């Protein structure tokens, strides 16, 4: 679990990716990201089947 | 194959937003077939932009 923090992201160029087979948001749109601030996130990282 | 989901109504993404979206309140039916044998050739067919 990397913490991000004290940060500007623009995450447009996350979804924009086609490299990704699943970018599913779950309280919040990918489009609305883009402005929308938020208090801490949590970028959790693994490898599944 | 992989933007056959962006086709149904409410979605989003670069076919979704670019090239062909549909309408929120959409009525109809969507009928999709692959045709990778029909309209692909072994050289690239890059007929499909």
């Amino acid at each position: 679990r990397k913490r991000i923090s004290n940060c500007v992201a623009d995450y447009s160029v996350l979804y924009n990716s086609a490299s990704f087979s699943t970018f599913k948001c779950y309280g919040v749109s990918p489009t609305k990201l883009n402005d929308l601030c938020f208090t801490n996130v949590y970028a959790d990282s693994f490898v599944i089947r | 194959g992989d933007e056959v989901r962006q086709i149904a109504p409410g979605q989003t993404g670069k076919i979704a937003d670019y090239n062909y979206k549909l309408p929120d309140d959409f009525t109809g039916c969507v009928i999709a077939w692959n045709s990778n044998n029909l309209d692909s050739k072994v050289g690239g067919n890059y007929n499909y932009l």
